[PDB]
DNA sequence: GCTAAGCGCACCTAATTTCCTGACGGCAATCCT
RNA sequence: GUGAACCGGAUUGCCGUCAGGAAAUUAGGUGCGCUUAGCAG
């Protein structure tokens, strides 16, 4: 069973994602230019989201030895620390190492600050590293990482370490044509001089779409890289809509404060995964009547239709929820009154997605 | 054009994926002539035209974009005849065409004796058993065709 | 007789089948760069499918050490000028430290096409290697339709969520096997007018309507919604709106 | 805590904001072209407004070298100050230094006092310098603005480390659309000459370009942050969010404003307290089309009212309600008829308001918070 | 149930080329020795 | 079924977070749509 998540958002002139040059992200989709939002951005966004802090409980990190020595009063234990993570695999303050935060913390003061051998407690250290599974982050991002087998002693083994990610995010692309802007700056000097000139010139670059995001997250895996804590996962799935619906990317917000919402989110439950970029092969044109929000969902419910209609499995109809904030956006506005179930709060859907799952309430969440 | 392939193979079990890199030849297009006793060439034809397994160009992974037997049989003298009398057809109006045309044929031996030179290349491709896999060697000359010269 | 399948597939920007390098594998095609999905990629896409798991089972549709599998499948071969483009990404710290950034700081390849993939598989083989199960056979048949019509390649999928469905699907049961690649010889530019897949059907279209004009075949868009000829003429045999019911035609016609 | 000030605000024809062409600046909002008034802009009219007169004392400059000669008077040491400055990461081009300094008015006393010892010496003088620039963060300007600060590595004394420079910025502004088709004019001029002389012609021709547009602007500033920024000065938080309201409603950008006085007050300031970030420019993806019957100001009231609405009923119902208060001059324009409860209170007065903001934020009179001064 | 014609002007004069920022992080594979 | 039959480059990743094109301007000068008529035995 897979929670399919399609939101059809409006951002205002902003720079959400950019590459080295300061340009906003594009592709081509169709023959045409894009706007593009990365998905590793709309993932980190979510992942330090307000509604992720009772779920953030795994650390991406490359200096270990500082998070070791930061759990200790007086014990002063960093070099001992880098000594052990340099003979674990890490050679460099080293790559990249995906785990819990509490996990990691009380294992290492447990292991490496006891006054004990070296080689074995490389070994520990591994297996502490590789066993830190019980996160939703790592849940949903997935992780993996091999130490370099040159560095590393062979006296140290390494479990299995391949966390299969149970979420799946396609890049934002927008419905309609990219129209890339150029917002020319100065910076004023406050000192008056002989010249009356700015003290720097350039140039940024920013863009205004209309963005279609897809998120997927596999009920299954997300169950199994939690193990039985089946709440857990429903918790995880109700908080990543929650975030998904209501955060951002932090790109250049200080300036370009878009912080708009998304006027349309689709929730599906189906066994096989749906992309619906295809509805946007031909770009939005904006017209004289609706507006450039209207056409995309109007585009969008086109092409659920004759989805519906054409890969259309009797021994398993698939269902789904259309969510507008207020009803004002509605999916089948001139003819198409399928669905049933359409909702006008973000919390009744995610309260119909738990009860969709299973028993689960949102309060329900509450016993730990 | 080069392809990357990786092989898997079988997947008690290791790490072992075949590492693999094929030579693919894009955008071109080649007319091979056989000649024959009529009646061979006859059946030969008839049966291309019923194929009772799915042919390919080479590889199982290259289908052929034109039919094999678009082309049908006639008696023609000599091979260069046969490669004239067929028309080139353009793509469009104002393209680039090919000044220089390789050829490959058959060396005739003729009589006997009549030793190939030192200058025509060797070519493994006549295949008679594959346990121990040989493939006895062949001669093959190369030659010209120009449009333009022969008719006004 | 001979099964052709044809499809026209609209990928979302995506990296699905990769070099040594990390760039979307490529090809050459009327003096333009193109798009490829290799052949083997797409044949293992079709297996380790869970929509079939829920004579020898793993042995009659594909051989294991002959077995002489009958399915055939060619390169996806793109309608249009391939477009490579970066995605340069950082991977955050997301601890207070001394310096700023943490990860590679690579430059991802991808690419988003629209390609033409093509499938022929005998009848007769298949019949031959399943001692002639006619009914398993077909069963099979429409199995690996399904699939094909319903599954996408397992690349980069979890940051490039590319799961989108053929647009069109068209099924001949010619004798010999003809590939429509020329069709896409001109590579297919996109009008103000138009869209990609509108004028990629257009083109496999007018090839089909060429040659012949100076056999039948089974097309399938989703709910009709690009039509492979919009007259009364006899162009196509049956314009279906649903798979199954195309799956169905299919069976009912080679049985 | 946010404090988010939506703002409907209609303009006389002017150019506000311009490019290197002159044109005025326009953005694609919805697919269909729009005015904007860049965030940039709306910053500094607010930095340098009367009403932010008072919460100064954050300077840009690449002058650093001129302020501290003022302020240790007339002791030459100009060079050797510039000298320290290049040591320290700032090489100059010809007087001034190749790249801009914030920092708090305050400590130009700080460092004139340590350039002009001499006991010290110049690797310790410039580690000195370091450290005071580095640690001028009180200003309320540059707990609003942030600031990043990259010393030239290069050109710089091996000698001389540098502690954190970067201050969070407390406040998010967002450009200002307009809310209707934005149809830029040219306006034909020309420069007489006074002396008749014998051409009989014009000084100069040229081509001119304004638009009038009625503008959405949005406002975000975190409390928590700005208390943070100021090391728990709550009083001069809440007297910098005062003042930052009375600007942003009270000033405008001063480009061109000589020749196209565009001193419009707002019609009406939306100002709502909640935990995330909320943008109401969806409001106007329909370009606002003026009708007989109705106002273009009202029409984008109504619409951000819906607007306002719909947010509130599909994402804002929880058991943390949203309280929110709208302004319009004596009520001028209320918000949507069709609901008349979407504002938790409707005051018609800017002094009435900015009590009632700082009144909610941690209990806060506007006259205690202006009796800090310095005098 | 349906009246037409003549006539429509020239342009001198079009401002000011280095005011433009720095820094940190960029595999892990060695897929019959 | 001929360098061909068995054949995935598989996974982890926000550039983030500095910024007034501003101080200059009268399109100023010229002019008749104008000659014809019963909605009535």
């Amino acid at each position: 069973m897979l929670i399919e998540i399609h939101m059809i958002q409006n951002h205002s002139p902003a720079n959400l994602n950019r590459d080295d040059l300061g340009a906003p992200k594009t592709c081509y989709f169709g023959g045409v230019l894009r706007s593009r939002i990365s998905s590793q951005c709309i993932k980190r966004s979510i992942r330090t989201s307000n509604d992720f802090k009772a779920l953030l409980g795994g650390v991406r990190t490359r200096r270990l030895a500082d998070l070791i020595q930061q759990e200790a009063g007086e014990t002063e234990c960093w070099k001992k620390a880098q000594e052990i993570l340099n003979k674990c695999g890490f050679k460099n303050t080293k790559m990249l190492v995906f785990m819990s935060k509490d996990k990691i913390k009380d294992l290492a003061r447990i292991v490496l600050d006891n006054s004990l051998g070296l080689t074995e407690a490389a070994q520990q250290v591994a297996n502490v590293i590789a066993q830190a599974t019980l996160a939703p982050d790592i849940a949903l991002c997935g992780r993996m990482l091999e130490p370099n087998d040159k560095d590393k002693d062979k006296k140290v083994k390494w479990s299995n370490t391949t966390v299969e990610a149970a979420l799946q995010v396609a890049h934002a692309i927008s419905t309609h044509i990219a129209r890339p802007e150029i917002d020319y700056f100065v910076a004023a000097d406050d000192v008056p001089g002989e010249d009356a000139g700015a003290g720097h010139i350039g140039e940024s670059m920013f863009a205004s779409a209309c963005f279609y995001k897809y998120f997927s997250i596999d009920w299954e895996q997300l169950v199994k890289n939690l193990k039985g804590d089946t709440n857990l996962a429903a918790h995880t799935v109700g908080a990543f809509l929650l975030a998904a619906a209501k955060t951002n990317p932090s790109g250049k917000q200080n300036s370009f404060a878009a912080h708009n919402y998304p006027d349309g989110i689709l929730v599906e439950f189906k066994n096989s995964p749906i992309s619906y970029a295809n509805a946007f092969v031909r770009p939005v044109s904006v017209v004289k009547e609706s507006d450039l929000v209207e056409q995309s969902i109007g585009q969008l419910s086109n092409y659920v239709n004759d989805i519906r209609l054409g890969y259309y499995d009797e021994q398993s109809p698939v269902i789904g929820f259309w969510f507008s904030p207020n009803n004002r956006y509605p999916l089948g506005y001139k003819h198409s009154k399928l669905a049933s179930r359409n909702i006008g709060n973000l919390n009744e859907l995610v309260g119909a997605v738990l009860d969709y799952i299973g028993g689960f309430k949102w309060e329900e969440v509450q016993k730990s | 054009w080069w392809d990357f392939h990786t092989v898997g193979a079988g997947q008690k079990t290791r790490a072992e994926t075949l590492l693999s890199r094929r030579e693919y030849l894009a955008d071109a297009s080649f007319l091979v002539a056989l000649q024959g006793e009529p009646e061979l060439v006859a059946k030969l034809s008839a049966a291309l035209a019923k194929p009772v397994w799915a042919i390919y160009l080479g590889r199982k992974s290259c289908p052929p974009s034109r039919p094999v037997c678009e082309h049908p049989p006639g008696f023609y003298n000599t091979l260069e005849e046969a490669l004239s009398a067929v028309p080139l057809q353009k793509r469009w109006h104002n393209e680039p065409l090919p000044q220089i045309l390789p050829c490959v044929m058959d060396w005739i031996p003729g009589y006997d004796g009549e030793h190939a030179p030192d200058d025509a290349e060797i070519h493994y491709d006549l295949p008679v058993s594959f346990q121990p896999p040989r493939h006895l060697p062949r001669f093959v000359i190369r030659r010209e065709l120009v449009v333009g010269e022969d008719v006004q």
